[PDB]
């Protein structure tokens, strides 16, 4: 055969787990090219894919970031961390303050942010602090920002409390290469990857953005 | 005898059903100082080049 | 596909009747005479009878059972 | 003096060199050791053996 | 070649029978790949004799290991050699030098 | 079969890359941060923060 | 929300077989993603031209040797799977190397042909050693990919009747070794951009321009499959 036509993955199968994860096996794929596969989509999800998260709050009876409020047994780390974990999704909107007033008994969940319409969470469910049956009450506003990748507080008055915001949808990438095999040939690779996100986006959809912005890199040179 | 020199010549069909017979067929790796009784283990072969 | 075998143990004690039942097993399902129950994936008749004694729905008392039906 | 002959060159003193994954494209932590070493192939072929 | 050796390789190689070597001081008078002819020096010759060297080389034959033996040459058209100068490299040599 | 002892022990290189990995350094790259699980410790791992 | 596209600024060429590009616009870290790819992608799969076949005048086989050259038949195999050549019409041509005279037998005294061109004239296939003595050998090249030993190609034996052929390894690889950098451009209105620096050492049959491309194109190519998953 000629020296330009390759092996390409011929059967591809996504199987889901119900959620949000996704194990996407793609074979067979030529002699060591599902490493280059994986390892460039791997670095675009984990480092460059845009999207949006919790940057910083401000709590108004709090504003030593260690400090104990009257009444959440959680401590002001946990509540930037349950913040943290949590999964929003914004629209052509850039920047968006919601904010968590709330007073009673049961926990605070993030159904109890404000509403907007620009705004969606895909867990309303999801836990940000507890409270007490008392009449303490918990007031405080979180700033989402859309970004491209992940940056530390390190990285980066009021006095505000900063978060490290996870702007990247993926949570986890773990290519597998697997020795496939094809008629008599059986050095080809097969790529196994495994993917989960924080809800936003399928685990299709991620990959598909990840190649689509990978093709739009290497649009210049292609001929 | 058709089967034996088809095998023989090593066709490219043979691979196939040398594949379907591997699946659930173990094979028992043997050391030469079988000292004690974990020195035999049956594994599941895996066809490699 | 299987792994190990460690239900069936628990399944037929003395890992040796399991040995025996699953040889029967399968050697009624591999000569043409009878049919398997539990649904075939691609595998052979031997994980297929230690399929059947691990999920429980044959033994060495059913085994004779239907044997003495026939 | 195998310092001294190293440093002749610009080979680094100390004899590690960084090394850079072949796959994963990202550096090796803690630098390793490289160097031209004489390997003969003994006859114990496999294709003998096997 | 060994790129790290003791010193003590060239003496393996010359004195073991394979490298083979001049057996008398010249000239190389021709150069192929199966023989060689080295012009004896007229100082080194006998009165009698008009003595030039043949050496036949040894190409791929069998060593009782099953291993081929096998002696090039290992130097060029009309260059000098002297005495005890190794001149085919044999199995597992380098100009002289044993490289297993 | 002699001893209640196990016989899949990760044996020479294993063992040393699980050793280097669960260990500590009074100061390296991004000490001191809280993160959401071993899911996040994973995804800074990779980027290299 | 999007990222710069990288394009090529300069193709700086220190020699003939080794070259330096610059992708340049690099946007954040994918300088290690774009230069890991192409390097893999560089070291694996490129046309290369090596020679596969010899037929020599009075040879039998590829362990004797040759009145009047001081070089083996296995020698000569082997200096000639090194010869670098550049086809252009065609994927298979035959060569014809003549010589009859003392001296080194230079890849340049190979029969000229307009299409094949000698990338190093000077390479050294053998040595003629006496006046009267000649080598006349027809080389036979093709363009293939990767590494194809020559056992393996030779399986339904594809009618190779004659015995005074002789199957050299093929080695279409251009590309000897490639390796990247990754430095801060320095341009106005942004805050840190990446630049990429991919030296590479060929063997001076593909320009550096068209190897890169064809890296990028088969890259981009096969990732089609990714850019729709579409479930099974």
């Amino acid at each position: 055969g000629s020296v330009t036509e390759f092996l390409k993955p011929r059967l591809v199968d996504i199987e889901q787990v119900s959620s949000t994860h996704a194990k996407v096996t793609l074979e067979p794929l030529e002699r060591g090219f599902g490493h280059t596969l994986g390892n460039a989509l791997r670095r675009i999800l984990l480092s460059s894919m845009p999207g949006c998260a919790v940057t910083e709050v401000e709590i108004d009876g709090v504003l030593h970031e260690y400090s104990t409020k009257e009444g959440v047994q959680e401590d002001i780390l946990e509540i930037l961390l349950n913040l943290k974990g949590l999964a929003v999704r914004v629209q052509g909107k850039d920047e968006v303050i919601l904010t968590l007033n709330k007073s009673g008994i049961g926990p605070v969940t993030a159904a109890d942010i404000t509403h907007d319409g620009d705004v969606e969470i895909v867990k309303p469910q999801h836990v940000i602090c507890h409270l007490t049956d008392e009449n303490a009450s918990i007031s405080m506003r979180i700033k989402v920002q859309r970004g491209r990748g992940y940056v530390p507080a390190s990285t980066r008055p009021i006095g505000r409390l900063l978060v490290d915001a996870c702007y990247s949808p993926v949570e986890r990438i773990a290519y597998n290469v697997e020795a496939a095999r094809v008629e008599q040939r059986t050095d080809l690779d097969k790529l196994v990857i495994e993917m989960e996100t924080n809800g936003t986006i399928d685990p299709e959809e991620a990959i598909r953005r990840a190649a689509t912005i990978l093709a739009e890199q290497l649009e210049a040179f292609v001929d | 005898k058709a089967a034996k020199k088809m095998v023989e010549r090593e066709e490219a069909v043979v691979w196939d059903i040398l594949d379907e017979v591997i699946r659930e067929h173990p094979v028992l790796l043997n050391r030469a100082p079988t000292l004690h009784r974990l020195g035999i283990q049956a594994f599941e072969p895996v066809l490699i080049e | 596909a299987r792994v190990t075998v460690q239900d069936a143990v628990e399944k037929i004690g003395n890992r040796f009747d399991l040995v025996l039942v699953a040889a029967r097993r399968a050697r009624q399902m591999q000569v043409g005479g009878k049919d398997p129950l539990v649904p075939e994936e691609n595998d052979k008749t031997t994980v297929i009878a230690l399929r059947e004694i691990e999920e429980g729905l044959i033994n060495n008392q059913i085994l004779d059972v239907r044997e003495r039906q026939e | 003096e195998i310092k001294e002959l190293l440093k002749l060159g610009d080979l680094p003193t100390s004899g590690q060199i960084r090394l850079y994954d072949g796959r994963t494209g990202e550096q090796f932590e803690r630098p390793v050791t490289v160097g031209y070493m004489y390997m003969l192939k003994l006859n114990h072929l496999v294709d003998d053996k096997m | 070649k060994p790129l790290v050796g003791t010193g003590m390789e060239r003496a393996v190689a010359v004195d073991s029978g394979v490298t083979a070597v001049a057996k008398r001081g010249g000239v190389v008078q021709y150069v192929d790949a199966s023989r060689i002819v080295i012009k004896v020096n007229e100082d080194e010759m006998y009165p009698g004799e008009a003595g030039i060297d043949i050496y036949n080389l040894t190409k791929y034959t069998r060593s009782n290991q099953n291993t081929c033996i096998n002696q090039m040459p290992c130097v060029s058209l009309g260059e000098p050699v002297e005495r005890g100068d190794v001149l085919a490299d044999g199995p597992s040599t380098d100009l002289g030098e044993l490289a297993l | 079969p002699a001893n209640g002892e196990p016989i899949i022990v990760p044996s020479q290189d294993v063992v040393l890359g699980l050793y280097y990995m669960t260990r500590d350094c009074v100061n390296a790259k991004g000490e001191g941060m809280v993160l959401t699980g071993p899911k996040e410790a994973e995804r800074l791992y990779r980027s290299g923060l």
